[PDB]
């Protein structure tokens, strides 16, 4: 891409995420590449998939999942002492999943069929990509000796 | 409408697979391979075995981490669609709880039916608990026969998802036995509502 | 009979052979593409009736109509992946615009779909109808996908070869036309909807 | 005659039928019709006799003309898959000589 | 049985012995562990039901 | 030979060898790193890794 032309164009944050993740990865991030200025709206470039990439995120008709993870990682000297800082969970696999789309109706309609055995999370004032859910898993918190 | 499974699955992205090692399955049997390297590189447990022997267990160890079988990607990309279509052309239908892994608190320790109520009180809600018939039985297995299935499942050299399951699915679409199990269920409630 | 014995036209089937020649056929490795068309083909028949039936539904749209077998269609759906289902749609596509069907675009268009399940992707109408459902099941016009009328839904970025496919479907489809016939002043004529 | 005889046992050792022209191999459409003992499919000449003689026992081994003509099969299709003897062919066409 | 007819894999132990017959030895030892991954093992059966 | 591919068969004949050591990205998952290396015999295949 030329700075050029694209001066001030928008992304997909998900699509710049994903790009950065399988580039790390190497797990063959160029038919993921030109998926990266996004068109008109933000969600319809990932409901009308360039290439399916379910390892990423996959549709659900009108919904899209996503795994969100990894916001913090743990380096080795981290030995779960009580001074060192907590991490929350929030360096494993995949803590939780995030269920992207336009309305909160639609999602409840999905949310008639979903799971919800290990509850859900919402954010109601200013999400980051659009209005959402969180889906944690059971994956667990250790660092806190007592408490699990 | 929905199905439990106790491993994650990833949909197929292309319908001609091959063989790649990014699943938790073969992360799994990599973790294990490398704690047993660390087991028998330990200087304390076994300086012990001379080093062909030793040199030999790491080469083994290395092509067993190495080893290849389309069977992990079988369970993560295929084996639930398999499930999915099958589960609804069943004479017993599927009967399942939430699975958990790794808490004391959610896993559940039995599942019970009642027949009849136990007192004076009425209300199967306030009746419930104390009176059931717990339903539940084990069934023993063979790891050896899961092992060597896991570790040694090729496909056919060329192959195709549709036409594949198009054909694999196709003939068993001409029955009507679920709609007799319809209407078998249909005189089984109303029977036990005329009895009461 | 009618119209053959009327007609100027005689077919040889010998023009493609004569293009062909098929010098090779004795290989085991695969088949050569001209060898597979000619086998496909079969230029040893001489019977051409269908022909002259499909040239005689243009006098009775209105009571017959004139669809295409589905044995012809390529067998559980069909992948790009495969030299002679490749050469089935051709056949099929060449085929298809001298029947009197009314889906006959909408055939075409999802027969390339159905070849290229996995690879390329449309958009949906719902979840009930998938992008791989067999191109024989489309008659009414009730299923047609509105991807299909309108050109800007599939984007060119995904899908390209469908995305030109469908606009070459929708400019270079042949245009109906009409002539004229008999003398209605002392005839009359058996027009009923048609200008007489 | 003699040459029509050498025809007829050249055809009989080498020139058996399935000549695999390539397919998505379907379920109910494979050479390994039904694998005797374990009831599948496994689309390949050599695949369904070594399964069914992965069934034969091995420290059993047992001289059978069957085991005589399966060591035939995988040595004709040994010769079949070499890349020079498929191209290979000693007369003209009048266009090669030509 | 009906899994069984349905699914697209096929299985074949003779992956394990085609590569644990290139596996380093020096058969002077008491023991090398390829024979014994392979007794213990013991896939000569299909029977994967 | 005289195909105009033979340094990337040569490349990617290595790339199907070893598998799982080290993994390099490229174009599709269609033509991935087990993706057997006779495929590929087209300037449009050429991984640009």
């Amino acid at each position: 891409y030329p700075i050029s032309t694209y001066n001030h164009d928008r992304v997909n944050v998900f699509v710049a995420n994903a790009l950065v993740g399988a580039f790390l990865s190497n797990q063959a991030f160029y038919d993921l590449l030109p998926l990266l200025i996004v068109n008109d709206t933000m969600i319809s470039d990932l409901l009308g998939t360039g290439a399916a990439l379910s390892q990423f995120f996959q549709s659900h008709g009108e919904v899209l999942e996503v795994a969100a993870g990894r916001k913090y990682l743990q380096m080795n000297n981290y030995s779960n002492d009580d001074d060192d800082p907590p991490l929350f969970a929030k360096d494993l696999s995949d803590y939780a999943k995030a269920f992207y789309s336009d309305t909160y109706e639609v999602l409840d309609r999905f949310f008639w069929t979903h799971d919800s055995s290990a509850g859900v999370l919402v954010h109601y004032d200013k999400p980051t990509n659009g209005n959402h859910y969180i889906l944690g898993t059971l994956t667990q918190m250790v660092s806190a000796p007592p408490h699990i | 409408e929905v199905l439990l499974l106790p491993i994650d699955h990833q949909p197929a992205n292309v319908t001609t697979p091959t063989l790649d090692f990014t699943n938790e399955l073969t992360n799994w049997r990599a973790r294990v391979c490398e704690l047993m390297k660390n087991l028998v590189d330990n200087q304390r447990y076994q300086p012990g075995w001379t080093q062909s022997l030793v040199s030999s267990m790491r080469g083994t160890l290395g092509k067993l981490k190495l080893i290849k079988s389309m069977t992990p990607m079988y369970l993560q990309q295929l084996a639930p669609v398999e499930l999915a279509v099958i589960a609804p052309m069943l004479p017993f239908p599927p009967f399942q709880v939430p699975y958990v892994r790794l808490d004391r608190d959610r896993v559940p320790t039995m599942v019970g039916v009642t027949r009849q109520s136990r007192d004076t009180i009425t209300q199967p809600a306030l009746s419930l608990s104390t009176t059931n018939t717990t339903v539940g039985v084990p069934l023993a297995l063979d790891a050896r026969a899961i092992t060597v299935a896991l570790l040694s499942g090729k496909y056919p050299p060329d192959l195709v998802t549709n036409v594949w399951y198009a054909d694999a699915i196709y003939p068993m679409y001409a029955d009507t036995e679920v709609f007799s199990n319809l209407q078998r269920d249909v005189i089984t409630c109303e029977a036990v509502q005329t009895l009461v | 009979v009618l119209l053959q014995r009327i007609s100027p036209l005689q077919i040889d089937p010998t023009i493609i052979s004569n293009t062909m020649s098929t010098v090779s056929e004795s290989t085991t490795q695969t088949l050569s593409p001209a060898s597979s068309i000619l086998g496909k083909l079969r230029p040893s028949n001489s019977d051409f009736s269908s022909f002259r039936v499909a040239l005689a539904g243009w006098l009775y749209n209105g009571v017959v109509t004139t669809v295409i077998d589905d044995s012809s269609y390529p067998k559980d759906g069909g992948s790009v992946t495969s030299l002679e289902n490749l050469w089935d749609f051709f056949i099929l596509a060449l085929a298809l615009p001298l029947t009197t069907d009314p889906c006959a675009p909408v055939k075409a268009f999802m027969t390339l779909a159905n070849m290229m399940v996995g690879f390329e992707t449309i958009p949906m109408d719902n979840q009930i109808y998938t992008q791989s459902r067999r191109a024989s099941a489309f008659s009414t016009p009730h299923t047609w996908p509105r991807c299909f009328m309108n050109i800007q839904l599939i984007s060119p970025i995904d899908a390209p070869i469908l995305r030109q496919w469908a606009e070459i479907i929708h400019r270079y489809w042949p245009n109906p036309s009409q002539i004229r016939y008999g003398t209605p002043n002392v005839f009359g004529s058996a027009n009923l909807f048609t200008p007489p | 005659p003699m040459s029509t005889r050498i025809a007829e046992a050249t055809s009989a050792i080498v020139s058996k039928h399935p000549a695999r022209v390539g397919l998505p191999p379907t379920a109910s459409s494979g050479h390994g019709y039904q694998c005797h003992v374990c009831s599948a499919v496994l689309f390949s000449p050599l695949d369904l006799d070594a399964h069914v003689a992965s069934h034969g026992l091995h420290g059993n081994m047992t001289l059978t003309s069957s085991e005589i003509q399966r060591h035939i099969t995988e040595f004709i299709s040994s010769w079949q898959n070499h890349p020079i003897v498929q191209v290979s062919a000693d007369v003209e066409n009048r266009k090669t000589a030509q």
